[PDB]
RNA sequence: UUAGGCGGCCACAGCGGUGGGGUUGCCUCCCGUACCCAUCCCGAACACGGAAGAUAAGCCCACCAGCGUUCCGGGGAGUACUGGAGUGCGCGAGCCUCUGGGAAACCCGGUUCGCCGCCACC
RNA sequence: AGUGCAAGAGCAAAAGAUAGCUUGACAGUGUUCUUCCCAACGAGGAACGCUGACGCGAAAGCGUGGUCUAGCGAACCAAUU
RNA sequence: CCUGUCAAACUCCAAACUUACAGACGCCGUUUGACGCGGGGAUUCCGGUGCGCGGGGUA
């Protein structure tokens, strides 16, 4: 299914799992990706992918482009890169497809998706300053696979 | 709405805030008003019987007289001229 | 200050529970007054489904009533600190409760201005163990 | 005391937005009506702020503005210095003005029409589809912009 | 206290001073309330209306001032009580109040208790009042026999300040018949 | 109000804590069951009768802010949202300008450990 | 928590629990609102009165069924008082 | 403790705004009689579009 058919914000908040059943689990992996185990603030360099509109991104779109990102941070980091990111946003809105014409429409349940206003982090990472571009670049991976436009936008980091 | 009982819709206005939850205080239930007194209606979620019907709360009539101990205020709801029947427990006084 | 404050035995409580009576009768010799029925409540799977029913029974005693039992009860136990509430209360053995308090614990059971009494005219379990073992007996 | 010229049409304007123009004696494109400033008329004029272009004239202005628009309540009969100190409780068009200015009288407390027909701006206006802050006519005037408005519509 | 929807019982409640569910059907009445409390050596009458900020005390009478027109006895009885009640309603008569409902505040409506008793005497006081006779204390005890009785089962007196030995009901004749007296500095 | 009773508002009054107060005064705790009355058993309570003792509870007085609550300053914020208008922008979801309104969370500093009414009373 | 049953709402010296007593789940007749916002329309419903007769309570008072909003039916005809 | 997110059938908060009544100003009415009341006659009970707010539906 194409994602035109959900990336809009054009729909009451449908989230309510005691009024709705049978919701489909959410194809996100990990929303903690590199060493959990230790805090984001041991790194001396901090990126965040932001989202330049507002939108739905199903849970199929998060874990691709997550998995295509965190991906790219292990293989050019190892399995154990000294690194963490993190997919702060989950897949709240429950989503509907009328698989009868027009009649009694209402569509049965088929996916989830997260809510994304404009200038959002939906990604961010924590780094050292050697890793800074491995992470621009597992960034630029992961706004491929989902709707909007991003900004890379590098928070603390004033060694350019 | 899916149906029309005298409670349709009357979740918000019938309800307490939480701190004014519990019995109410007896006073304003035993206030007396005088005929040409000007009244605003509003039910206390607190108190059971006395009250009106719900789609006229807010509603700022004129006492003309009571019944037993409820009174009767005169409204106008849009265009037609009513006379309701209601205890000092949902009577407030104007201004 | 202390006279005021020095514990004292507000009841003594006397309960067999059962569960299902004729046992009324040896607490009524061995306490000297009339016992009371005890109900229960929820439903049970031990053949206790009946709410309201005969299942036990009690004596409060309180002033003499109190002591001349626990002049004879006292001694039929070996009272530990364990033993002791956090109010300074304790139960032992047929059950056998002992109630301690402060002078004016009528404060908090009488029905006009009731108040809760404060935790410093609380009893203590130490101060508890002292008063009652500092009459024909021993501690832990 | 402020000048109010309805700029825009009834056509598609809400209708309590209209009764309002109404209600300050203006019921045509181009007329002007002088309103005190008082927070009654002042919610007055913020609901029609955008279909009018207002604001405070100058003296010499409402004197002009008078002059040539100014009518009684009834008749054709001109008004000026004679016709107003014959009239009014003013000796010619300026101490009017004044009175109007300071707020101490109104054109109809002086036997005039509470309303000047003013005629389409000489040169045209600056447009009745933005604000005066976008380079529009509607909305608050400079007493400066005010008047180069009314005497264009003298 | 615990947090924002915390809901604290209103201040009376608090003080488990005023029962408000009684008041209330008490105030339905639209007659003032011959208000009856204790204490444990007084007893006091107050007749109370109701006023915009608050209640408004009319009239009232303290088992106290009862010395004040020749009282020597104890002021925790019987016979103090009633006398209490009847002084607070011939001052409530002064006053221009005819009529009451009896308030026993957080009182037990216990037969032949004291409240019972101010009631009596607030209604022989002229002061129209709803009651039930058959749950009035019977009048000798209203009197005070049941305490002269008490005192002869003497072998040591009953009051140790010394008032008399075998006490004395026919003292509260006496000023019960100084109370009716129309002279009386109320 | 050197301690009381009935209240109105019903946490600005809650929770917790510290200090102070009573020989024939007040409220209590307190002493005691012949009576009225009382406990499905207990004068515990309720009720009655009373003063040997006490200020340790309660209560009243003075006060502390850690929690909860009320209001206020400064910051967040004229932000978020929004009534009216537009041949303003955007492929579009949508955004912007002008005009009139305008939060919430949270942080920092203050306020708040009740206010008021009637009656009685060294 | 409990309060018969949906949901939302009400309730703590109670509207919940226990005990005891009781039959107001009563008769007559209205006011008002609802049904049907505004704005006419029946049955049905509710709140609030007056009259009669009662229950309980010291008394104020409470009881026109169940805390509130669902549980309902014209004319003709029959049976019944 | 810290750290990551939400709600058409959530709410410790809380607008703009809509709305009852009243006063003030405005406008209107007392020969153009308003407001209100009674009576005669209808037509009408396929609507559509823009804008704002929507609910369904990929649209
Ligand atoms: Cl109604
Ligand atoms: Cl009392
Ligand atoms: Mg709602
Ligand atoms: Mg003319
Ligand atoms: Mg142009
Ligand atoms: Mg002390
Ligand atoms: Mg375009
Ligand atoms: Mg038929
Ligand atoms: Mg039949
Ligand atoms: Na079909
Ligand atoms: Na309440
Ligand atoms: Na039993
Ligand atoms: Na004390
Ligand atoms: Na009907
Ligand atoms: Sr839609
Ligand atoms: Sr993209
Ligand atoms: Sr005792
Ligand atoms: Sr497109
Ligand atoms: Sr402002
Ligand atoms: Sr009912
Ligand atoms: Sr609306």
């Amino acid at each position: 299914k194409p994602a035109s058919m959900y990336r809009d914000i054009d729909k009451p908040a449908y989230t309510r799992r005691e009024y709705i059943t049978g919701i489909p689990g959410s194809k996100i992996a990990q929303h903690k990706m590199g060493r959990k185990q230790k805090d984001a603030d041991d790194y001396p360099v901090q990126i965040s992918l932001i989202v330049e509109e507002t939108v739905q991104l199903r849970h199929g779109s998060l874990e691709a482009s997550r998995l295509s990102a965190n991906r790219h941070l292990i293989k050019e980091l190892g399995e154990e890169g000294d690194y963490k990111m993190t997919l702060r946003k989950f897949p709240h809105q429950v989503l509907r497809e009328n698989k009868d014409g027009m009649r009694a429409a209402f569509g049965k349940i088929v996916g989830t998706a997260a809510r994304v206003q404009a200038g959002e982090q939906l990604f961010t990472a924590y780094c050292n300053v050697e890793d800074a571009e491995h992470v621009k670049e597992a960034f630029r991976r992961a706004y491929n696979k989902i709707t909007p436009s991003c900004r890379i936008d590098s928070s603390p980091a004033g060694n350019a | 709405p899916s149906s029309n009982g005298p409670l349709e819709g009357t979740r918000g206005k019938l309800k307490n805030k939480p701190r004014d939850r519990g019995t109410s205080p007896p006073q304003r239930a035993v206030e007396e008003f005088d005929d040409g007194e000007k009244v605003h209606l509003k039910i206390d979620p607190s108190v059971p019987n006395g009250r009106f019907h719900p789609r006229f709360d807010g509603q700022t009539g004129t006492v003309e007289g009571k019944q037993g101990d409820a009174y009767k205020v005169d409204i106008v709801d849009g265009g037609k001229e009513k006379t309701i029947i209601v205890t000092a427990a949902h009577l407030r006084r104007q201004e | 200050f202390h006279e005021m404050r020095e514990p004292r035995i507000e009841k003594v409580v006397v309960h067999m529970g059962i569960g299902h009576a004729n046992a009324e009768d040896i607490l009524g010799e061995i306490t000297g007054q009339m016992p009371v029925r005890t109900k229960a409540k929820r439903t049970v799977g031990e053949f206790d489904i009946r709410e309201g029913d005969p299942i036990g029974a009690k004596v409060t005693l309180r002033d003499e009533m109190a002591e001349e039992f626990l002049q004879t009860a006292l001694p039929l136990a070996e009272l530990a600190t364990s033993q002791f509430d956090d109010t300074g209360n304790f139960s032992f053995g047929l059950d056998v409760t002992v109630n301690l308090v402060r002078p004016g614990y009528r404060v908090a059971k009488r029905d006009k201005a009731s108040r809760s009494i404060p935790t410093k005219h609380r009893l203590n379990p130490a101060d508890a163990v002292a008063f009652i073992e500092s009459t024909y007996d021993v501690e832990v | 005391m402020h000048a109010l010229v309805q700029l825009r049409g009834e056509v598609n304007m809400h209708t309590d937005i209209q009764d309002t123009l109404e209600m300050l004696n203006i019921h045509h494109v181009n007329h002007c009506t002088l309103v005190p400033e008082t927070d009654a008329y002042r919610g007055m004029v913020a609901k029609v702020n955008d279909f009018v272009a207002f604001g405070e004239p100058s003296q010499e202005t409402l004197e002009t503005v008078l002059a040539t628009r100014a009518e009684p309540l009834e008749g054709d009969a001109d008004v000026d210095d004679e016709w107003v100190a014959e009239h009014t409780d003013y000796d010619d068009i300026s101490g009017l003005a004044f009175a109007l200015l300071s707020e101490e009288t109104t054109l109809r407390e002086q036997g005039l029409s509470p309303t000047l027909r003013l005629h389409p701006p000489r040169g045209g206006h600056d447009g009745v589809k933005h604000p005066v802050k976008e380079g529009g006519q509607l909305g608050k005037h400079d007493t400066e912009g005010i008047d180069d408005l009314l005497e264009a519509m003298r | 206290a615990t947090g924002p929807r915390y809901k604290v019982p209103m201040r009376r409640r608090r003080e488990a001073r005023t029962d408000y569910h009684q008041r209330l059907r008490l105030l339905k009445s639209g007659k003032p309330r011959l208000v009856a409390r204790k204490s444990n050596k007084h007893v006091r009458a107050q007749l109370v209306t109701l006023g915009p900020n608050g209640d408004d005390t009319l009239a009232s009478a303290h088992s106290s001032d009862l010395a004040e027109y020749g009282w020597e006895a104890p002021t925790g009885n019987m016979p103090s009580a009633y006398l209490t009640g009847l002084l607070a309603g011939l001052r409530a008569q002064e006053a221009g109040v005819e009529e009451a409902v009896l308030d026993i505040g957080l009182n037990s409506p216990t037969p032949g208790s004291k409240v019972f008793a101010i009631q009596e005497g607030a209604i022989d006081a002229g002061l129209d009042i709803p009651h039930n006779d058959d749950v009035l204390a019977d009048w000798q005890r209203t009197r005070g026999a049941h305490i002269a009785e008490y005192d002869e089962q003497l072998e040591e007196p009953l009051y140790s300040g010394d008032f008399d030995a075998a006490d004395l009901p026919e003292h509260f004749d006496e000023l019960r018949e100084t109370l009716l007296d129309g002279d009386i500095e109320l």
